[PDB]
């Protein structure tokens, strides 16, 4: 699969990953053109309804279990520990899909934008040293995201989805 | 603008072809713009010429049944 | 003073032929000539209209059409078998059925049936006296 | 319609994108009543409107008794 | 082309009602050809396809009396 | 394991599948014919009955667990993520299983069809890009069904189970 | 357990329960057949006898403490708001135990019908929304039935108790 | 389950839950339309009738036992705080359940307004801080109330109880 | 939740919580800046009203029934009975829920002043320390406080009750 890119924006941080994909973050594997977004690595999201038994259903409003990305440590990492430990929400998470196209370039075919979204856990990991099986890895920074809007977007065929706490569907 | 409930007719109706020429269109608009036309008929309607000799009418049944 | 008490128009009853449809379409046919039951869906007629005027140029669906029309003819609908003598007449409705469809060939035109059903006023009885001498 | 959605299908609802508001309106006397001045020069009945727009015309309504 | 007009396109049976006036657009196909002869000229076929508004029903009344 | 295809129709999203096997949602993945349904990889579904100890009875009726089935992302995957979040129901959704028969041609020798069926939870995932073991794969996304009737079906030898909670048996 | 069902008639409102399982009183959780009858998820009752200490003999008449029948909010619910807030009595109740019998057919193995009967209070309440231990659940009406006569009657072993305030036993 | 909105009218204090759904009463729980409604979590009501023994027959009339809804704190929790205190009664409160339909969209499927009611207690808590069972809650402040006059209104069915003490039924 | 803050007066005892967030009170849980506030775990406060039955009409003055505040053992728990055990009045109990606000700073959103208020009782309790479930907690000392004046506040929405004894309502 293809990594994608998230680009995080806080209330009061200023764009968070301006710069986390410098020399100076993740050294010779940067990108350039990307330099305002980190590069993520694994990705999981549930959006979970409760439904009752012995029917269909839904008895209940949506609950969004959170994002799941990884990234490497980077620039933006110190910067998203003061969004988890002081519950800053942050303005937008744009993360992009990337895949190969038939042409040979790649593009997004899908974005998962995302309005007011604290982060709910980060979980800072080093596989074992000695171990040569996990040689290849350097690190996994899993942040989590908690949110209050987000909209799913396909961009090459158009269809866009939106979930919002704000503004339920009447 | 503001629809019509009702047309209240002014009127004394005859059982005659000039007034059932007429009431013909008036069911007829009346089922168009949804609004009863509310009128009344006559003495003459009952034939009787002469309003107060209406209940001395003993079978008005067959009255209606008449050519 | 004076009083009405029936208010039917000149239109008759058709006589309809002695079927379970026919015995039911009688007593169905019977309640659009009596004229209190046409001013209860005159208003019907005059309420709907004006309302599906202003939506003419929006962003609807049929199961839109759907929804506009039953959460809009419920707050006249009292499905209730003995509610107050407020509530009888200022939701003169007891039922309402409404079946939206579409129109093939053009499409976005839509047939949609409103059925609604009033209630029931008070005319006539027997009252068979007789004495019982015990009871 | 431009300057909400950056496009423009939107010329033809009453609720919609279609409704020329805040008409002038002039209140004079009628022949015993109080009327006002249609802000149109006639008033264009749906049937009116229909036969316009079967023969390409852009007719406008106006809301009879408002601005 | 197919990147830049698909920022106007929602090909979906019911968006909301902001992604319909946003995205006025439904469907679009772009077949680019060439033109033999002179080399480096483009007859490109845009094709759209836009969303439909609300225009005339029949709402044919009866009452059912059960149902 | 050959995999299947699903077909969902929405109460107001109108067929949700409608070009979820073309060109534009799949790159060239596409199959001809399928073009208004998902290619559905992976399957899982339990249908449990309370019974009590020290007996053999049912003591109660049966309760549905989900549905889990797993398709890429695709144009369906936005319209999925609003009969999710707003708890829209499903008309039907038709799962065929297809299998290589004996003369050489695919058939479905099993359809599972379906009534009114909101959407419990969807799990978006993406393995790890630094991984080489799941390099194949491209993403998951896990949509869940529970449901009012569902109705198996083998076609091959015509039998046809069903269960209601509309029409239980008398 | 499987749920039962429960037919009320008033005194004045006719058959309360009429239509209290349509598509309009509890959405698509409606039962075909039982368009007349109530859901009934939880039950209890109890009836005392007071009998006196350092002997066994009942030292007086039974005394019927409630039913409790649990139903959620649906269309009979302000109509059993009027049966409680002005004493009128109900003509009948027609509880129906449900079990699924060995042939896999619903059956009413016992009901527990019920003459002139008043409500004697109704605990309508919902399950805290933040919580998701009781996500599954909606509301909870648990409406109760002080009452004349009540007619216990197992239907598949014919046996049938009673009792009555009216014809209480010679 | 679904949760609620409230919207209280006081004698004095004209509509005390105007804006109790703004971004300064409940931070980015606000939803937008429901400015002038306060978001209701728990619900509870009991309305008892005093039955006598050895009978079936309502010994009473009915007493109404209060509403129990319970909000977070935000601006109309000190409003409250003078409707109880000053027993300044309250012109209308109307809840509105809401819930999920088939289409997708909220809506209330059942209202019970309420005339001149008091505000007999309010039972402000925060649970244990240390406690990570209850992390996720933010705080409860259960408003009680008794009433004159209370209407439930089941608005897709059409059905409509009232009680009032100012009209009893003849 | 997060826990609040208390500054509580004496009469004769000055400021009672002078120090009670120092690192001599409470070891290394003391917090910069609320060096005169002790650090309030769980909260508890009803204010109930007297309504008579068959009515809606507030039959007598409220009536306060008692904070229930719950500190760990420091330096003003001392201090806090003697003016248990002799009566003392306080001269004010400053109460202050802070919350975390969205550019990621607590803040007070609503605070509960307090006139002339005696503690009614002190509940100091140590879980036991055999029982792994309970090994986080430290100890459990829950002041309560009845008072003549107690006075809420929202900030953020500039919204305030007050009840009072000495000057109610003309």
């Amino acid at each position: 699969p293809t990594p994608c890119y998230i680009s995080i924006e806080g209330q009061t941080q200023g764009l968070i990953t301006a710069g986390a994909c410098t020399a100076d973050s993740i050294g010779d594997s940067f990108v350039e053109g990307h330099e305002d977004e980190m590069l993520v690595q694994q990705f999981d999201h549930v959006v979970t309804v409760p439904t009752d038994p012995q029917s269909g259903q839904p008895s209940g409003q949506r609950v969004h279990k959170p994002f799941k990305f990884t990234v490497a440590l980077n620039k933006a990492v110190p910067l998203l520990y003061n969004a988890l430990s002081s519950g800053e929400k942050l303005k937008t998470v744009e993360l992009k899909w990337y895949r190969t196209s038939i042409e040979g370039k790649q593009e997004n075919f899908f974005t998962t934008k995302l309005e007011n979204a604290s982060i709910v856990d980060i979980h800072c990991e080093m596989p074992h040293c000695q171990d040569p099986a996990k040689s290849d890895f350097t690190q996994n920074v899993t942040v989590s995201l908690s949110y209050r809007k987000i909209t799913w977007d396909h961009v090459n065929a158009g269809t866009s989805g939106s979930d919002d706490w704000r503004k339920p569907i009447e | 603008g503001e629809p019509v409930g009702a047309i209240i007719g002014n009127y004394a109706f005859t059982p005659s072809t000039p007034d059932m020429k007429l009431l013909q269109y008036m069911g007829a608009l009346g089922a168009m713009a949804h609004a009863p036309f509310i009128s009344s008929v006559g003495p003459e309607f009952f034939g009787i010429d002469s309003f107060e000799e209406l209940p001395n009418i003993k079978d008005l049944k067959s009255t209606f049944e008449s050519p | 003073n004076a009083a009405f008490f029936s208010a039917n128009s000149i239109q008759k009853p058709k006589v309809f032929p002695n079927t379970k449809e026919g015995k039911e379409a009688e007593t169905n046919y019977k309640l659009g000539t009596q004229l209190p039951y046409m001013m209860i869906i005159n208003r019907l007629a005059h309420y709907v209209k004006v309302l599906q005027r202003e939506q003419i140029g929006a962003w609807k669906e049929r199961q839109d059409l759907e929804r506009e029309l039953n959460s809009w003819i419920k707050q006249y609908v009292a499905d209730q078998e003995n509610p107050p003598a407020d509530v009888r007449s200022r939701r003169p409705l007891r039922a309402a059925r409404i079946e939206v469809m579409d129109v093939e060939g053009n499409p976005g035109w839509y047939q949609v049936s409103l059925s609604v059903r009033p209630h029931f006023k008070y005319m006539g009885a027997n009252f068979e006296l007789s004495l019982v001498g015990r009871l | 319609s431009f300057a909400k959605y950056r496009w423009c299908p939107n010329i033809i609802g009453p609720q919609s994108g279609g409704a020329v508001e805040d008409l002038p309106v002039h209140v004079f006397e009628s022949m015993g009543a109080l009327q006002s001045k249609i802000p149109t020069e006639v008033l264009i009945t749906d049937r009116k409107e229909f036969e316009l727009a079967e023969e390409g015309f852009i007719a406008l309504t106006m809301r009879k008794g408002s601005d």
